[PDB]
């Protein structure tokens, strides 16, 4: 039989890989990619949404100094729309928020959260609805440096949770169970922007202690 | 030294003085010698993974994710 596995990449759900820079907006590049998931299941079309609207615009979020990816989805909502990158472009700097409704790329009905913990709510999530965004601990020597392979680092701790990526699909890879994650650090670190992270390990790195995406 | 100023350039580095430029090469001597070992330990079954230098090279792993 064939193997359970998924990748929304080989489906056209992905937009390329992007570079948040000296700004903490890793937050804001999670949920532009769940949403660019969703607007491609719904309208058959792929483009980039601005993680900048989010940055500038999302009042419970602190633009380059963090923020959650629940909080973005409920701003869409509200706003009744995100523009596209296009239309609101990422300059890696907080600014005032110049939302314009004439660049409206995407909306948003509300958002869900994978039940803390549980990788196999979170692969029957990304299996069923499409990429998902996550948050892990990204505060190691060994994910700076990571190039290749399945990320399983014992030292990660799954409490300390620092950073918002994406995960666009699973598998395994040499007997090694992962999730295929798409990072906002440019094509430059690791897989041209991607890493596998350990699957089934006991949650590694706290992939799926705080898991959410939007309803559209 | 020839591969630190490749480097620079290539990612587009400025240091604000000779203490903080040091400062900054001395982290970097830190991680390729860090990157070595890891793949060193990789080729043995250590680990399922392995690492190379990249823009980040000058930062501490804390750093990257912090301030
Ligand atoms: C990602 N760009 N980001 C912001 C960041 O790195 N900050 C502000 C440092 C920090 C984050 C979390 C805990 C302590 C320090 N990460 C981010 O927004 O992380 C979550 C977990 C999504 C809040
Ligand atoms: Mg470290």
């Amino acid at each position: 039989r064939a193997p359970d596995s998924v990748d929304y990449r080989k489906k056209g759900y992905v937009t390329p890989v992007k570079n948040q820079g000296q700004c903490g907006s890793c937050w804001a590049f999670s949920s532009v990619g769940a949403l660019e998931g969703q607007l491609k299941k719904k309208t058959g079309k792929l483009l980039n949404l601005s993680p900048q609207n989010l940055v500038d615009c999302v009042s419970e979020n602190d633009g380059c100094g963090g923020g959650y990816m629940t909080n973005a989805f409920q701003y869409v909502q509200k706003n009744r729309g995100i523009d596209s990158e296009d239309a609101y472009p990422y300059v890696g700097q907080e600014e005032s928020c110049m939302y314009n409704p004439t660049g409206k790329a995407a909306k948003c009905r509300g958002y869900r959260e994978i039940p803390e913990g549980n990788e196999k709510a979170l692969k029957r999530a990304v299996a069923r609805v499409g990429p998902v965004s996550v948050a892990i601990d990204a505060s190691l020597t060994s994910f700076q440096f990571y190039s290749k392979g399945v990320y399983y680092d014992e030292s990660c701790n799954s409490d300390n949770l620092n950073h918002a990526v994406l995960a666009v699909g699973y598998g395994i890879q040499k007997g090694n169970k992962h999730w295929i994650i798409k990072n906002s650090w440019g094509e430059n670190w690791g897989n041209k922007g991607y890493i596998l992270m350990a699957r089934n390990k006991n949650n590694a790195c706290g992939i799926a202690n705080l898991a959410s995406f939007p309803k559209m | 030294d020839t591969h630190w100023e490749l480097w620079k350039k290539t990612h587009r580095k400025q240091y604000n003085n000779k203490v903080d430029e040091i400062s900054r090469r001395l982290i970097w001597e830190k991680n390729l010698k860090y990157i070595s070992i890891h793949n060193l330990e990789a080729s043995l079954g250590v680990h399922t993974y392995e690492l190379a230098m990249n823009h980040l090279g000058d930062m501490t792993s804390e750093e990257v994710v912090q301030k």
